[PDB]
């Protein structure tokens, strides 16, 4: 027997969970969520250098 | 050596050396529990 006790503190911590992703689609109007950033738009290759 | 005794260890992180002639500028900030380290060599 294993007991999993979940102690939620005010301390910072990683949000733990199997966050899933979809395939990337380019040159179409889509909704999106990129690592928590959400919006609607058309994703194209950028020439910007981050 | 340092720390012949330590207990209740809650966090460990390992990455390439911060240090690796060079000025070694660092900023150490601590906001909402997150310890943010910035640097330039």
């Amino acid at each position: 027997v294993v007991v999993l006790s979940f102690e939620l503190l005010h301390a910072p911590a990683t949000v733990c969970g199997p966050k899933k992703s979809t395939n990337l689609v380019k040159n179409k109007c889509v909704n999106f969520n990129f690592n928590g950033l959400t919006g609607t738009g058309v994703l194209t290759k950028s020439n910007k250098k981050f | 050596g340092v720390y012949s005794s330590a207990n209740n260890c809650t966090f460990e992180y390992v990455s390439q050396p911060f240090l690796m002639k060079n000025l070694r500028e660092f900023v150490f900030k601590n906001i909402d529990g997150y310890f943010k380290i910035y640097s330039k060599h």
